[PDB]
């Protein structure tokens, strides 16, 4: 393969095989799940750890009380990305005093991904990002692709084995759509759902979490102890 | 750096559904009456109305960020008619940050702003800018020459908040309306022809152009003769 050399090749069918190899580093990371009814919002991530003696690495990196996500792949690329997602919130809070659209915010994301894939010296992100925000349009999950594809979604599941997860969510739609007054049911549904890509392992205090925003939740993280409710 | 051809005072003030705002037509150039078709009352969208006086040239930049600000609100936003429309809050911290800016590389906009509009919850937004930067809001707002004469009068109607929902839109337009024509009387860069906007949460704005002062007493000029002794 002569044209996998860099993002600025073309091959003769029309890919770009670094952006495929960028959403290969996704494919290999750890699942997560996020899913929306119309006044909460969820983020379910399934953490690893390196072995017995390490810590389970951050999925989710809250950006705003109204905003935040979860991360599969490499996970700098994500810190990089937040942190930009942080400024471009920031920045609409100072000089608006509004809170910045989640749609808005993930198209900011989408162009500042597809520059990396259209210039040489770069690389693409190798991160993909699950959005999940409250604003005066509702609940919002976003799901981030590094090619810059950006798509507004009921649910998703990114990472490995996380075909599982959505179609158990494809099937769960009609249902978990509806969860309105409950938080804690809609993370229960997004708890059964991520353990559809479950291989070997059982979820616990020390590999779940779980994020929620809502209408009058501001975005927060439940880990350790706070997720053995939810286990 | 100096100011050439101005507009005079925008007087302004909340009443128990909305806000009203006003001014008078004239580009003066120094003490020459120059231009006498200025408006100074620049309507974004439905919701909100930027009174602007001082420096034309600067009030036409305004105008046409304004312009641009509504054009850029409108990309990549299906909402942008709706729940993501531009409040006035968002338009005055928008104008209050390019103000700031300005004075702080010492090239002001050398103006005095006033933005009335009603929020999307239908509380009244009446709040003011200048060219240093420095902001307040209050029931009554008045730039230049109003500051000193109209606020005297519209705070004998609205001297508090509590007296916000005792005041009527008629109470509140006649007292602008009088105002006015104490400026008339009182400021010699003043003209007798104003517009007049009314931005209300059931009515919307109405926007009243080409008004004109009216009523005025002049009669008892008649009897006065000399200046002390001339019989």
């Amino acid at each position: 393969n002569n044209y996998d050399g860099d993002t600025v090749t073309f091959s003769p069918t029309g890919r770009l095989f670094q952006v495929e190899y960028a959403l290969e580093a996704i494919k290999q990371g750890s699942v997560t799940v996020g899913l929306r009814s119309n006044t909460h919002a969820v983020l379910v991530a399934l953490k690893r750890n390196a072995d017995e003696l390490s810590s389970y690495q951050k999925k989710i990196i809250k950006c705003d009380e109204h905003m935040g996500l979860s991360l599969a792949g490499l996970a700098p690329d994500a810190r990089v990305l937040s942190n930009y997602l942080r400024q471009q919130c920031n920045y609409s809070s100072l000089v608006f005093n509004r809170k910045l659209a989640v749609e808005r915010a993930g198209h900011l994301l989408c162009d500042k991904a597809q520059k990396n894939t259209q210039s040489y010296g770069g690389r693409p992100y190798g991160v993909g990002l699950l959005i999940i925000g409250y604003d005066k349009s509702g609940a919002h999950l976003l799901e981030f692709q590094p090619s810059g594809n950006v798509t507004e979604l009921y649910g998703t599941a990114i990472g490995a084995r996380s075909q599982g997860a959505k179609t158990y969510l494809e099937r769960t739609l009609d249902t978990f759509i509806k969860i309105d007054g409950n938080p804690d049911e809609l993370i229960k549904a997004g708890v059964e759902a991520i353990s559809q890509s479950l291989r070997d392992e059982s979820l616990t205090v020390d590999n779940l979490s779980i994020a929620i925003v809502g209408k009058d939740t501001p975005f927060t993280i439940y880990d350790g102890e706070a997720v053995a409710k939810y286990i | 750096q100096q100011p050439i051809v101005t507009g005079t005072s925008v007087i302004s003030m909340k009443y128990d559904n909305g806000v009203i705002i006003a001014a008078d037509n004239l580009g003066s150039y120094g003490s020459l009456l120059r231009f006498n078709g200025v408006e100074r009352l620049i309507p974004v969208g439905d919701n909100t109305v930027v009174g602007i006086s001082g420096d034309i040239s600067d009030m036409q930049h305004i105008e046409r960020l304004l312009k641009d600000l509504v054009t850029e609100n409108a990309y990549d936003n299906p909402l942008a008619d709706a729940e993501e429309a531009l409040e006035p809050s968002y338009i005055f911290e928008y104008l209050a940050t390019v103000m700031y800016q300005r004075r702080s590389k010492m090239n002001p906009l050398w103006n005095a702003i006033i933005v009335a509009g009603v929020q999307s919850n239908g509380d009244q937004f009446l709040r003011y800018v200048n060219l240093l930067g420095v902001t307040y809001s209050s029931p009554t707002l008045a730039t230049g020459f109003g500051a000193h004469m109209a606020n005297p009068l519209l705070r004998k109607v609205v001297d508090r908040e509590s007296d916000i929902p005792k005041t009527t839109v008629q109470v509140a337009e006649e007292a602008i309306v009088n105002a006015m024509r104490v400026l008339y009387y009182r400021d010699a860069r003043s003209s007798r022809n104003f517009s007049l906007a009314i931005i209300d949460k059931n009515t919307g704005l109405t926007f009243k152009k080409n008004l004109q002062v009216e009523n005025m007493k002049w009669d008892f000029a008649k009897d006065i003769k000399g200046y002390g002794t001339q019989k």
